């Protein structure tokens, strides 16, 4: 999964999946992939 | 084995010891692996020294493995004292009614004192559910220095930041200093038409609401939502509370004291049964409060982890780690035109069900400006013009480019009544209505018509949108309505925005 | 005319000096209008004994406020909790002398509980001041799962909110856990090198031992801790170079007793000139009504500022805790403790002493160390990122493009 | 293009409930005021507040 803000069924918390989740959780420090920049992704992370 | 459970009640309740014993009397296999010998007691009033003496005497003589405390007064000072007694004697205490039911923020980790109430987090969650249900996305937040306000504000911000509804939190207001003297008024002056989540004690909430009325913040479109902290004793209603003051609380009407005692006894019995199944046997209580016993005093096996997952009489009365009910019996009440707290909604299994599908307009005061900008609009579903859809499964609210609209759907073919389901209406006519609302600056309560179909004069009586409009049940019809001579005679039409004649369609 | 003030103290000489201080305050203000009678009792090992004793002796004495302190025994497991509850029933203000526990800061639990010493959570403020002095932006929090850790973390986060900054991580551990190696291992990979700790003495000692075992106390790391981490057993395993906090008169009883008696006497004098003053309830049993002017008395106390306090300018914030207390920054050198500065109500001023950071270096280490091992995440996209299985030799066979240049593979 | 957003008449006193909801309706950036100097002081003080 590239990454999409999805509502987890329990606790109703916004959580990012895929590369977005890996980057936001600290497991990765940089994403180099065909990642399309848009409003939703740019709010939480910074794009070059 | 034998399990001794002590049930304490106050003198105000018109409840006798005999029926307290009978509450565990019919012997319907309530306790499978153990026999509960309920011992009951009533105290005239709850003051500290008598409380400690009574609890210690019941621990010594009756050798109780638990306790069920029910207080009559609203004194909030009893909850912490009960928690302290539970911490000292390791007696599982259950707050039932009155002061014992007031939720405490933080309890001693070594204490086994649980309460039958809703924490401030659950009250915030239910108020936010109310706000989401009525599409009150824009809102403000006015609080004071009353204890727990920081936690309330933090939880509100956290829930707003992690919700797909798209809340519009305008500002956070904290009137720490004097209300009518200092710069506080300036802050109260920058609040626009929205929902005000007010959190403060009743004595100062009266002043806050009076000042808001003096600042014109109590109009028809201003909805004040407050927690149970201010909406305390129902019988005491200050004259400064505007009508329509939405509040949430623990219900005392339906969920009676006898049911409370039965639920507490059932919870204790189920926890004891699960503990008997898991551990070896039921441990004897402490010897005495006094004497300064030389011992770590920590039981080898306790009732903490057994009270987490408890089910009784099909109800899920489980408790959280801190001591809050997982499924509290929360009720949503308002101040109607008769100045009496009237029940409106209820909160069961994480779902909020409201009696009113659409919020009725409440006259805040006798001098309030009459409501003319709010219009009731009828509509009929037409394929290209008015498309009716269900609520978005992702955000649980009406999506963009649509508007709320309540449809009165019948329960089934047998009964004659029905329920109003709030669906989302869109299409050409809805877009025209939205543009008209933005231009003329008027609000609307869209609702579909179920009586007729496009209007028809039967027995000199109109049905449909025409019928609703002529009989003053609504202000306007926005649906796909054809301008006809009789209709133009009965009701006044606007200019035609789209030409729709009578045409014949055939297969090619 | 006679006004009774109650006290629960540790040693007999403590009550004697409390009585003489009450007499001195009475002579200073003047006993012609109102006479301040002081009643007192010693501590007992059983909390329920305190609960009965305050009712039988203190409440029955028609007291206006109760001054409570810790017992001589080093046990500090919520000793003043019972009194604050019982006197909290009637909204009788309670003055905490040497109770630094932060659970009492929540006025929701304890309705009326004042104290003359800032709680441990307020220590976080001092650490924030260090952020403004040594320019440290990225930190690691090691709070516990009890109420103290949560309160300290919340206060630190609230203070960092105004800076539009957040701590790198907030690691939380259960109290009294033997193994804490996982948390330190998770913290090691983080780029930030500033560690802030706040826990009990035993947990602090355990974390210190784990850090020493994990080569965590070397050069480039700085430790900021509270008083509980540099007192007792936590001192014996404390790594060199840590920075802790000490309150100037934290363990002192005489100064705190004198200042509390003075401020409560001033508050009583200011209150008694008001109208319709109601005397406190007499007798614990049979009198369930709250004190009518109890909240008014608490508001008066919280709005009363002592002129010349022995400990300093006694002032109470909106939370009912002492404000603007002198904090001594304490540094550990060659297994000994030396003062390297002092913190006034707002700012920190150092001294001629040189701060020895952990690792033995005297130069101020940088807050964080740059990480040149960037963890890269990539998705399988055919036109962009071909992924190929490798052989048994560990690397896949090399290829060449149309120009013959080798293709780079990772 | 002239944008007559609204024409407000502050008939009652300048501190009561009315003339506060009325002054909130001004979302424009230019306000033409007309009153006496003493009333102008009160209106401008309220607007500043």
């Amino acid at each position: 999964k590239f990454g999409t803000q999805e509502r987890v069924n329990n606790s109703n918390k916004k959580e990012w999946n895929g590369m977005m989740g890996e980057l936001l959780s600290g497991q990765a420090d940089m994403i180099v992939a065909p990642l399309t920049i848009n409003n939703e992704r740019a709010q939480y992370i910074e794009f070059s | 084995p034998a399990l001794n459970i002590a049930v304490l009640l106050g003198h105000s309740h018109d409840v006798t010891e005999r029926e307290l014993r009978n509450l565990w009397g019919p012997e319907q296999a309530t306790g499978l692996p153990l026999d509960v010998n309920v011992v009951a007691l009533l105290m005239n009033r709850t003051d500290p020294k008598s409380l400690i003496t009574h609890v210690c005497d019941l621990m010594s003589g009756a050798r109780i493995h638990g306790l069920v405390f029910g207080d009559d007064t609203d004194q909030e000072a009893v909850a912490q004292m009960l928690d302290f007694i539970s911490s000292q004697t390791f007696i599982p205490i259950l707050g039932i009614h009155g002061g014992a039911s007031m939720i405490m923020a933080d309890k001693d980790p070594t204490s086994t004192f649980f309460q039958f109430g809703a924490s401030i987090q659950q009250q915030a969650t239910v108020m936010l559910k109310i706000m989401q249900d009525y599409d009150w996305h824009v809102f403000s937040l006015v609080t004071t220095i009353f204890p727990g306000y920081r936690d309330f504000i933090s939880f509100i911000k956290t829930t707003v930041d992690n919700s797909f509804v798209g809340w519009d939190m305008q500002n956070v207001i904290t009137l720490d200093t004097s209300f009518e003297d200092a710069k506080t008024q300036v802050q109260l002056k920058k609040i626009h038409s929205s929902v005000i989540l007010l959190y403060c004690s009743k004595d100062e909430a009266v002043l806050i609401l009076s000042e808001a009325r003096s600042l014109g913040l109590t109009g028809y479109d201003f909805f004040w939502i407050v927690p149970s902290l201010v909406s305390g004793n129902t019988e005491l209603i200050p004259k400064e509370f505007p009508s329509g003051l939405i509040s949430v609380s623990y219900d005392d009407w339906d969920y009676s004291l006898e049911a409370r005692v039965r639920d507490g006894l059932g919870i204790l019995t189920t926890a004891a049964s699960s503990m008997l199944e898991k551990f070896s046997y039921i441990p004897e209580a402490k010897a005495s409060c006094y004497g300064q016993a030389e011992k770590p005093e920590t039981p080898l096996h306790t009732l903490h982890q057994f009270m987490v997952n408890v089910t009784w009489d099909g109800k899920d009365l489980s408790f959280t780690e801190e001591g809050y009910q997982v499924h509290p019996r929360l009720v949503v009440i308002v101040l109607n035109k008769d100045r009496e707290w009237e029940k409106v909604g209820k909160w069961e299994n994480q779902t909020l069900s409201l009696r009113h599908a659409v919020w009725p307009r409440y006259k805040s005061f006798s001098d309030c400006e009459p409501d003319d900008n709010h219009l009731s609009i009828v509509t009929l579903e037409e394929a290209p013009f008015v498309i009716v859809e269900d609520i978005d499964p992702l955000t649980e609210t009406c999506v963009r480019n649509t508007v709320p609209c309540r449809k009165f759907v019948k329960i089934n073919n047998s009964t004659n009544e029905g329920m109003n389901v709030k669906k989302c209406c869109k299409g050409f006519c809805i877009d025209i209505l939205k543009k008209l609302s933005r231009t003329v600056k008027f609000t609307y309560d869209l609702y579909l018509v179920t009586n007729g179909k496009h209007g028809k004069k039967v027995n000199n009586v109109w049905n449909g949108m025409i019928g609703e409009v002529v009989y003053q049940r609504a202000v306007m019809a926005v649906g796909s309505l054809t301008i006809n001579e009789e209709r133009s005679e009965v009701v006044d039409f606007s200019v035609p925005f789209v030409e729709t004649g009578i045409s014949v369609m055939v297969s090619r | 005319k006679i006004v009774n003030i109650g006290a629960v103290l540790s040693t007999r000489k403590h009550e004697q000096m409390f009585r003489e201080a009450v007499n001195q305050a009475n002579k200073r203000h003047g006993s012609w209008k109102i006479q301040l009678n002081a009643t007192s009792v010693t501590h007992k090992p059983n909390a329920i004994q305190m609960a009965l004793s305050v009712c039988e002796d203190l409440i029955s004495s028609q007291v206006y406020a109760i001054l409570v302190s810790h017992p001589p025994t080093p046990n500090d497991h919520f000793t003043p909790t019972p009194v604050s509850y019982t006197a909290g029933f009637y909204r009788i203000p309670v003055l905490g002398l040497t109770t630094r526990m932060s659970i009492y800061s929540d006025k929701s639990i304890h309705l009326s509980f004042l104290r003359t010493v800032p709680p441990y959570s307020h220590q976080s403020s001092v650490w924030f001041e260090m952020m403004r002095v040594y320019n440290w932006n990225h930190i690691i929090l090691l709070v516990s799962d009890d109420h103290e850790g949560r309160a300290a973390q919340k206060r630190l986060e609230t203070l960092l909110e105004e800076r539009e900054s957040k701590a790198e991580k907030v690691l939380q551990f259960d109290p009294g856990t033997k193994n804490v190696t996982a948390l330190l291992m998770e913290a090691r990979e983080l780029e930030a090198r500033v560690i802030i700790l706040s826990a009990s003495e035993d947990d602090a000692a355990t974390v210190y031992r784990a850090a020493a075992m994990l080569n965590m106390t070397g050069s480039g790391y700085v430790w900021l801790v509270g008083e509980r981490e540099i007192s007792g057993n936590a001192l014996r395993y404390a790594p060199d170079g840590i920075i802790g906090l000490q309150l100037i008169n934290g363990k002192n009883e005489s100064a705190h007793i004198s200042d509390a008696v003075g401020v409560v006497a001033q508050a009583v004098h200011e209150l008694l000139e008001k109208e319709n003053i109601t005397d406190p309830p007499r007798g614990c049993v049979g009198n369930t009504n709250i004190w009518k002017t109890g909240p008014l008395f608490k508001r008066v106390l919280m709005s009363s500022k002592y002129a010349d306090g022995v400990t300093g300018r006694v002032e109470f914030n909106e939370d009912g805790d002492r404000k603007f207390a002198n904090y001594s920054i304490m540094n550990l050198q060659n297994r000994k403790l030396v003062q390297v500065g002092i913190y006034n109500g707002t700012h920190v001023i150092p001294n001629d002493r040189k701060i020895i950071w952990p690792g033995g270096e005297t130069e101020k280490p940088r807050g964080y160390q740059m990480s040149t091992r960037l963890k890269i995440v990539t998705i399988h996209q055919e036109p962009f990122v071909y992924v190929k299985p490798t052989m048994s030799d560990g690397t896949c066979k090399e290829e060449f493009t149309v120009n013959g240049d080798p293709v780079k593979k990772v």
